[PDB]
RNA sequence: CGCUUCUCGGCCAGUGUAGUAUCUGUUCUUAUCAGUUUAAUAUCUGAU
């Protein structure tokens, strides 16, 4: 159990193409899948979503049939929350929904 | 001048030349190979297909890690494809 | 038929600290017209001098014969001066006037 | 310090040699080998009277009638 | 030393030596100006002179 | 080291060090299923409301900086 | 000053316009250009007077030219006369001054003190001790400058280097070093270099664009170190004006600069700049550059270009349509390079590019044309073989019509294309067989090509891939007949080509008759070798090992040549034939031609008296591989004969010998090892021992492993007793290999035997052998692992003594022992002691001595896994906040190392901490009690 | 090459990259305060 190393939350596409995996914080990686020559499951090489100082509440596979896939990282930044001597940023931050988007052709993953 | 690339660890098997051949990469050592090397095709590509993870020659074999670096769990950090001071590629 | 490095300047050394522009101008005067001269007058550069001519081939004839030439009891180190280096103590500015001038008279 | 003649023949092995009989005959070919009696094995040897034949293969030349050996 | 110099973030203060500046940076008052300014201490901000630039640098930090 | 969070240096403040170990306490508590269930039992809630609460307390703990 | 700078540029070209126009109307009607006293106060440094001797003096000067022709033609000649000196001129230096260099180091022709800056310049001639002198001088002086970095400051330095890194006559070694100084001081100065940055690149960039491979890589290294070292906006604001600089050279290079600075600071930092450039509407020359930049970015950043791919391209498209040509040209060229880093990716990002490209293909004449190919070709792999299908089918035409050009840029291009076009899965076999081949082998395979380097390679590749498709016999059939063409490099080429092909495709396809033509060939080539080259040799080996028992009828002709050659032809060619045996051993075996094995065994055996090293080496090699096929007890020179026959060779000094020998001795003393009576061995031991003077690693490598093999044959005590005596004078870690013997030995019978001998031998007062025994334990535990669960006790007190000081080295090496032990034991339950030792370790924590420290870091890391954190952390609490800096530095470095691993464990082990006013440091959770 | 004599023997000053350790020589225990600096000193920076 780490703070930064994935395996905590786990999500995966309807079409099974690719699967996203994430820690709680800072790391979201993605493994792509395609069945082999004989249709036996071959695993891609990883990728990276990294974004600093960001809390991932929960992640969920998304539905787009045969597209570049999407994912939902529920997030929050705490970086506002540190550099606020007061304790205002403690409140008055809202957790940020972001959809990441795998993109095969380019093969990186973009907010 | 000579230090790691530590880009993310892919599925690509490592490749070592004649010279480097015995060496557990980080512990520098021949002892007790057990487990296997992975680097990013970013680090490992093309002219680097079967290239030495050290010297820039053709890979004749596959670096095995020691056990020593194993229990200290270092093999799982960024891909040990050494970049020299000059453009690695 | 010439090496590119050599330039209208020569570094010139092994001089006495009494020595005369009269001597100098005369001797060097052989090969060709003097653009001008400098003499190190300063705590370090006392003893050396620069020489520059209206032509290189002038100077070529110079470093040719004057090579190791004698004055008094000393053999003068005779060298083609380097360049670039420390000059930028000045700046290139003062085009504007002049190039307006060629801009003007000849109209070109 | 002395240069032995058999040592001189030894080093011309695998080279081209001219072998000059005591007669008016001569052979040039590659020196393959020799014995103590200086019988001689030549390869692809031209035979001359001072061109008689082009030999192909190996010739044993009887050391008996040999007079001069010439490397080259 | 004894060469004219100035730190902008500290009271537009004057310093007479370049070796002196590093010592000033690892200093009580210099870090008080940074931290009380909202620019947190130690080693990223060492090369600071003016107050302005390290503000965008600290925005780059957080 | 730097891009690996929780790294310290000799300038490390009291406050930061402790907030660190808070957070890590948490990703453990979300981690170790049982430990979690322990909490749940004691103070009566859902598993969920636990994890939720925690993930609130993540950025805060100890309250504002100094 | 920047604005000023560019002002000076627009100046410069306005001037060239004035002159060039002056000879434009003057032609309607350089360095020698006359000078002004401001211009004349511009060159020479500070500190010189101009003169006048006299207006009569300077009048004769004014008279000089007119009287240079005039008095060039007049009377003179010079007459010597036959007839207490002084004044010894002071020249040279400890590393000495070349004659030319006087100009730089002149101020070391003065001898003074009491001048202050000038004492810093006059002290910076430490350079000369860099530039010339002895190696040690270079070293020490070099550091002395490094730590004097901050102090003198860049300004004085670069003021005093760049002349030398500009030296018309500067040495290559001198170059590379003076680079070393520029890097090294650039590890330090950061903010400092700003005013100097351009004033650096101007020297360096030439180096980056460098014929020498190692030159370049240095260059890039430092241009990053600078660019990252300086600031981004520094780099930019610096380097615009070189873009439009008249000289294409400085542009060209200026690009590769921007390539590097971009590898440093990332593309996206720099994009909006580029993207600005390619939309510059003033002039094209820029755009020619900016595009180039895109390229060299492509090449350098390579596989990593991927993400901003789309943006980059979104720059470059607006070129292809341009009115100017080059800009088209270079542009497309970039697209190529992109794709070549793109590989099979980002296809549609290139997407909007194509449709011009294809059209462009049609209408062209010239270098540009084939360039567009260079692209498309690198595209096709990226398409869908249905879309790619179509588009392919269009190209292979133009490709056809274009084989024939005289241009070489061309033939490279169209070549690499075919690799890709017909290098495809979705292309049909026959079609190649018909249209392409006959041209292909026609125009390309010619002697123009192979003499050149690249074309050689690129060719081989291409032909290979046409094999991977249309089959083997097709190709090889057509190029066999050329092994017997005379000139070498050509032959070499056909040879390697084939070698690969029967590499990939396999021999199995080849017919018969053709095959006769092979082996007849591959001898005929092999019989004539200008140098000895791996090519024909390997190429052969592969030939055979592919043909397998199809080969068998051909031996007698082989081994016949193998011997014949083997002899004579004088010795240079010998080693070759030797190797030839080396590789074909396996084939001589399984087919069971034993008379052959009689032949080889024995006749090689004779040569082992050959005096040339470079034969005997290859000879043994052959022997080794001969052993790996026929077992010991069937060896025709039965080992008893052999192995001693080797034995005396080991003096041989020369390399290749020592290698193949010790190798051989090893195999045999491993495998048979009974054949030879013990006495002989112990002679072998006392001969091995000084093989440990080997400059080389591999020798010592197998050397050791042998030392073990025999140590098995005999039994331990002696062989360590004997090793105890050895390696007395090994220099700086040279002997260690002996220690490695103590180790491996100590395994290969129960170490549980050997210790008492060893331990006791740490008694001896001689210091360095003491530490020796310590390492012995080190490698020892590293090699034993689990087993340590016993003898641990034995060492522990000893580790206490050694670990307590005599000197550092004791603590260093010993501590290492703690490491490898601490891992090996793991979790069998012997911690207690290891805790105990932890104490005597601990204080060592503090030191600057790099080896001692990285040693200790070794220790405590391992010890962590053995003891567990909680104990460790209980040494690391107090340290964190200790007022001093020194301690906090370290206890933090430790606590990190504890921290990264086993972060998951800790939670338990942070102690309770009382909450203050603004905050709560007590984690209340854990105290919830059911 | 053979024989005879005598002597002896065998068997039943390399190099390269990085880095530390350790002697000796030379200078200072010496006036106040203000800043930089240090765990505290020290050290460094100004004037009477």
């Amino acid at each position: 159990c780490r703070r930064i190393v994935p395996g905590q939350f786990l999500a995966v596409d309807p079409k099974g193409r690719a699967v996203m995996i994430s820690a709680i914080e800072k790391q979201k990686l993605v493994y792509i899948l395609n069945r082999d020559a004989a249709a036996r499951l071959t695993i891609s090489s990883p990728l990276e979503a990294h974004k600093a100082n960001t809390l991932v509440y929960h992640v969920v596979g998304v539905d787009v049939g045969f597209e570049n896939p999407m994912f939902a990282c529920l997030e929050m930044d705490y970086e506002e929350a540190d550099n606020d001597p007061t304790g205002e940023a403690a409140a008055n931050t809202q957790q940020t929904l972001t959809f990441y988007e795998l993109d095969l052709g380019l093969n990186h993953v973009v907010r | 001048d000579l230090i790691f690339c530590r880009k993310q660890a892919g599925v690509a098997i490592g490749r070592l030349c004649e010279k480097c051949d015995g060496k557990c990469v980080i512990c520098d050592s021949y002892v007790r190979p057990c487990t296997l090397v992975r680097i990013c095709d970013e680090c490992n590509y093309g002219s680097y297909q079967g290239r030495c993870v050290i010297c820039g020659g053709p890979g004749v074999s596959d670096a095995y890690y020691c056990k020593e670096c194993t229990i200290q769990e270092k093999d799982r950090d960024g891909c040990p494809k050494i970049v020299n001071l000059g453009s690695s590629k | 038929r010439l090496p590119p490095e050599v330039n209208r300047i020569l570094y010139i050394r092994n001089l006495p600290y009494k020595i005369t522009a009269e001597e100098m101008y005369d001797i060097f005067g052989k090969y060709g017209p003097i653009r001008q001269i400098r003499v190190g007058n300063t705590p370090e550069t006392r003893g050396t001098a620069y020489v520059v001519y209206e032509d290189i081939f002038d100077a070529k004839n110079a470093c040719d014969h004057l090579s190791g030439f004698n004055v008094c009891n000393r053999y003068l180190v005779v060298l083609y001066y380097n360049a670039n280096r420390a000059f930028q103590k000045m700046d290139t500015k003062k085009k504007e006037e002049q190039l307006k001038l060629l801009k003007e008279k000849y109209g070109i | 310090s002395q240069l032995l003649p058999l040592e001189l023949v030894d080093k011309c092995i695998g080279s081209r040699i001219h072998i000059v009989m005591k007669s008016d005959k001569e052979i040039v070919g590659t020196l393959l080998g020799f014995d103590d009696f200086v019988n001689m094995v030549l390869e692809d040897v031209t035979e001359f009277e001072i061109r008689r034949i082009t030999k192909l293969d190996q010739i044993l030349l009887n050391g008996n009638n040999i007079t001069m050996l010439v490397p080259g | 030393l004894n060469i004219n110099y100035n730190c902008e973030i500290c009271g537009n203060y004057t310093y007479r030596g370049p070796k002196a500046f590093q010592r000033h940076f690892a200093e009580w008052r210099h870090a008080h100006g940074m931290r009380c300014l909202g620019i947190p201490n130690t080693a990223h901000f060492a090369n600071v002179t003016q107050i302005e630039d390290a503000v965008s640098l600290w925005a780059k930090l957080k | 080291q730097s891009k690996y969070i929780g790294t310290g240096h000799a300038d490390t403040t009291k406050w930061e060090w402790l907030v660190n170990q808070h957070r890590d306490s948490y990703c453990s508590y979300m981690g170790h299923f049982d430990l979690l269930n322990y909490f749940a039992i004691a103070e009566n809630e859902s598993k969920a409301r636990v994890r939720f609460n925690l993930m609130e307390k993540m950025l805060q703990p100890c309250g504002p900086p100094a | 000053e920047r604005d000023t700078p560019g002002h000076g540029s627009g100046w410069a070209e306005t001037p060239r316009t004035d002159r060039g126009g002056d000879s434009i109307g003057e032609t309607p009607t350089e360095r020698n250009r006359p000078l002004s006293d401001e211009e004349l106060d511009a060159m020479f440094p500070e500190g010189y007077k101009v003169l006048p001797p006299p207006a009569g003096y300077v009048p004769i000067r004014t008279p000089a030219r007119k009287l240079t022709a005039t008095p060039t033609p007049l009377g003179g000649m010079t007459g010597f006369h036959m007839q207490k000196s002084v004044n010894d001129q002071p020249s040279g230096n400890l590393p000495f001054l070349k004659p030319d260099d006087i100009q730089y180091f002149d101020k070391l022709l003065v001898d003074v003190d009491e001048s202050e800056e000038q004492k810093e310049r006059k002290i910076m001639k430490l350079l000369l001790k860099i530039k010339n002198g002895t190696p040690p001088m270079r070293k020490a002086a070099l550091r002395q400058i490094t730590d004097k970095a901050r102090e003198f400051g860049a300004g004085p330095l670069f003021n005093q280097i760049l002349p030398l890194l500009m030296s018309p006559t500067l040495e290559d070694q001198e170059r590379h070093l003076l680079v070393k100084v520029i890097d090294r001081i650039l590890y330090k100065l950061d903010d400092l270099v700003r005013p100097y940055v351009h004033k650096i690149l101007v020297v360096i960039e030439p180096l980056l664009i460098d014929e020498d491979y190692y030159a370049r890589v240095e260059g890039r290294e430092i241009i990053s170190n600078l660019a990252k070292a300086a600031g981004l906006a520094t780099m930019i604001s610096t380097m615009r004006p070189d873009i439009d600089n008249m000289d294409e050279y400085v542009r060209n290079t200026t690009a590769r600069a921007f390539a590097v600075v971009a590898s440093a600071l990332g593309i996206p930092s720099l994009l909006p700049f580029l993207k600005a450039v390619c939309k510059s509407k003033k002039s094209w020359q820029a755009r020619h550059t900016g595009i180039k930049i895109v390229q060299q970015i492509a090449i350098l950043m390579g596989c990593a270009i991927l993400p901003h791919l789309r943006s980059l391209v979104e720059i470059i498209e607006h070129g292809l349509v341009d009115e100017q040509q080059k800009v088209r040209t270079i542009s497309a060229l970039a697209i190529a390079a992109l794709a070549e880093a793109a590989t099979p990716y980002g296809i549609e990002s290139f997407d909007s590019v194509l449709k011009p490209l294809w059209k462009g293909i049609r209408q062209h004449r010239g270098k540009g044309l084939a360039a567009f190919l260079k692209a498309i070709g690198y595209l096709i792999p990226l398409m869908d073989a249905e879309y790619a299908n179509y588009y392919t089918r269009e190209v292979m035409l133009i490709l056809i019509r274009e084989f024939q050009s005289p241009d070489e840029e061309m033939k490279k291009i169209v070549l690499k294309v075919v690799k890709q076009c017909c290098g495809t899965d979705g292309v049909e076999a026959n079609y190649i067989k018909t249209e392409i081949l006959p041209p292909f082998f026609k125009h390309f395979w010619q002697h123009r090509m192979a003499l050149d380097r690249r074309n050689y390679r690129q060719l081989v590749d291409t032909t290979v891939e046409l094999a991977n498709k249309v089959g083997a016999a097709e190709i090889i059939s057509r190029i066999v007949d050329d092994l017997k063409d005379e000139a070498e490099q050509y032959r070499k080429m056909v040879m390697e080509t084939i070698e690969k092909i029967m590499g990939n495709l396999g021999a199995a396809d080849i017919d018969h008759k053709l095959e006769e033509q092979l082996i007849d060939g591959i001898l005929y080539a092999f019989q004539e070798q200008t140098t000895e080259d791996s090519v024909m040799l390997n190429g052969f080996g592969t030939v055979v090992n592919a043909l397998g028992k199809r080969v068998k009828p051909y031996l007698p002709q082989i081994c016949g040549t193998v011997l014949w050659r083997l002899n004579n032809k004088s010795a240079k060619v010998r080693q070759q034939a030797a190797d030839l045996i080396s590789r074909t051993a396996v084939v001589m075996k399984t087919c069971q031609e034993e008379k052959l094995m009689g032949h080889l065994g024995v006749v090689l055996y004779e040569y082992l008296g050959e005096e040339y090293p470079e034969v005997l080496g290859s000879i043994l090699g052959a022997l080794k591989a001969i052993v790996n096929v026929i077992g010991m007890h069937k060896m025709t020179p039965p080992i008893k004969d052999l192995l001693p026959r080797l034995t005396p060779i080991l003096k041989n000094r020369h390399e290749k010998v020592q290698e193949n020998c010790i190798d051989l001795v090893g195999r045999i003393a491993d495998r048979g090892a009974e054949y030879v009576s013990a006495r002989e061995w112990m002679r072998i031991c006392f001969e091995l021992l000084e093989l440990l003077k080997a400059h080389k690693k591999a020798i010592r490598r197998a050397t050791v492993n042998t030392f073990g093999y025999i140590a098995k044959a005999i039994g331990p005590h002696d062989v360590l007793a004997t090793l105890l005596n050895n390696l007395k004078v090994q220099e700086r870690q040279n002997r260690v290999c002996t220690t490695v013997a103590i180790a491996i030995v100590a395994e290969t019978c129960s170490p549980f035997t050997v210790l008492p001998a060893l331990m006791n031998e740490y008694r001896v007062p001689e210091l360095n052998v003491q530490n020796g025994v310590l390492k012995s334990l080190s490698f020892l535990f590293e090699y034993i692992g689990e087993m340590g669960k016993d003898y641990i006790y034995a060492v522990t007190p000893l580790l206490e003594d050694a670990l307590m000081d005599r000197d550092l080295v004791h603590r260093q090496t010993a501590s290492a022992v703690v490491q490898h032990m601490s891992l090996g034991v793991y979790g069998f339950g012997c911690e207690d002691s290891l805790n105990h030792l932890l104490n005597y370790v601990w204080p060592n924590v503090f030191e600057t001595s790099p080896h001692v420290i990285q040693a200790v870091m070794g220790a405590l890391e391992g010890l962590r896994v053995a003891i567990g954190p909680c104990r460790m952390l209980q040494y690391c609490l107090q340290g964190l906040f200790h007022p001093a800096r020194k301690v906090r530095d370290v206890y933090w470095k430790i606590y990190n190392s504890i921290y990264i691993g086993s972060q998951d464990a800790l939670i338990a082990h942070y102690p309770r901490i009382y909450n203050d006013d603004k905050n709560t440091y007590i984690r209340y959770e854990l105290d919830y009690i059911l």
